[PDB]
């Protein structure tokens, strides 16, 4: 257990989840694999609150479980969840998360385009380049929409994109230590 | 009935005597008199000067004599921080905003003091959980990247697709 697969555990744990994530992973990192059980007093937490964030952990599939059923003394039979972080689809999913993440910037590029240049006010929905044509009345003289006959203005669509592309720089920049740390745990 | 209640009226005296800052231990005597439990049975004396004064833990027994503990219990700001960092590091938990006020008169300048030192954690009945605020590595994101991040789901996603998409990309 190389300790850059723990750095970059908690990294993407305290940056990307809350506080009772990290607390949770804590443990797990102090010990490869403990019960569910010990983790609840340990942390204290409520019952349904570390059952909810066990599963998020699960769904993302950072910390595996597995399930040992044996008979108590009293001879009751006792059924424990041992929880233990697997590195190995850790590192995977983050890969897949950061790629699906960067996938979405570019096309999120190319949908700042796709959006609709034509909004008519008096209807309050949105109205493509095709549509506004159609719209247009030759006998008028002037385009308005049918339905509402009024004038579209197209400055509002401008003003969203600029927003995106300043997010671009910054979510490029603040991923450098992730992607840092992903090349360091390679071996 | 008997045995068992005297007990409690001792207790409680203790309790508001410290309220009113007489930190002086009293002894089990001195203390019956102020209880009117002068008629205390004998077997109840010796049980409570040997289990119930102090098995307790806020029973502190000072050169004989039986005291208060103050110390345990948050009386300052910086006994409030050492407590919290204290959990933090040994993993313990944190603790109920309840059992801090009731421990720490006027618990609210301590924790306004302390601001965002302290992790607050909302029950279902109102009830505040206090965490220590490890500032070794913080990180956060706008409100709009968080909810991009929502938006994009993976708890419905198989394992085989997810890494599929790792090949699908070239990486
Ligand atoms: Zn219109």
């Amino acid at each position: 257990v190389p300790a850059a697969l723990k750095r970059l555990a908690k990294y993407v744990i305290r940056g990307f989840y809350g506080i009772e994530h990290a607390l949770a992973l804590d443990i797990l990192i102090r010990n490869s694999c403990v019960k569910e059980e010990d983790m609840l007093e340990l942390l204290k937490f409520d019952r349904k609150q570390l059952r909810s964030v066990l599963n998020n952990l699960k769904g993302d599939k950072f910390i595996k479980c597995r399930m040992r059923v044996e008979t108590a003394a009293d001879g009751k039979t006792t059924r424990h969840n041992y929880y233990f972080i697997n590195y190995r689809t850790l590192v995977n999913v983050v890969k897949y998360k950061l790629d699906h993440m960067r996938r979405r910037i570019e096309t999120d590029e190319r949908d700042s385009t796709n959006r609709a240049s034509f909004k008519c006010p008096v209807c309050s929905s949105t109205f493509t380049d095709l549509e506004a044509n159609q719209l247009f009345d030759p006998m008028t003289g002037t385009f308005r929409c049918t339905f509402c006959h009024t004038e579209v203005e197209e400055d509002e669509s401008a003003m969203p994109k600029k927003d995106a592309r300043t997010l671009l720089a910054r979510f490029n920049e603040q991923i450098e230590p992730i992607y840092a740390l992903l090349r360091e745990t390679e071996d | 009935g008997y045995k068992f209640g005297v007990l409690a009226k001792i207790v409680n005296y203790m309790k508001t005597r410290h309220q009113r800052g007489d930190t002086h231990p009293l002894t089990l005597d001195e203390i019956l008199d102020e209880t009117q439990h002068l008629d205390i049975g004998l077997k109840q004396k010796q049980w409570l000067m040997t289990e119930a004064l102090v098995n307790n833990p806020k029973i502190e027994v000072i050169d004989g004599k039986y005291a208060f503990k103050p110390k345990y219990n948050v009386r300052d700001k910086k006994a409030l921080l050492r407590l919290l960092d204290q959990h933090d590091q040994r993993g313990l938990g944190g603790i109920l905003l309840e059992d801090i006020e009731e421990a720490l008169p006027n618990s609210q300048k301590a924790v306004k003091a302390l601001g965002d030192q302290i992790l607050f954690v909302n029950r279902p009945d109102k009830k505040k959980i206090l965490f220590f605020n490890d500032k070794s590595c913080q990180f956060s994101v706008d409100e709009e990247f968080q909810k991009l991040w929502r938006s994009v789901t993976v708890d419905s996603m198989d394992e085989e697709k997810i890494e599929e998409y790792l090949k699908r990309q070239g990486i």
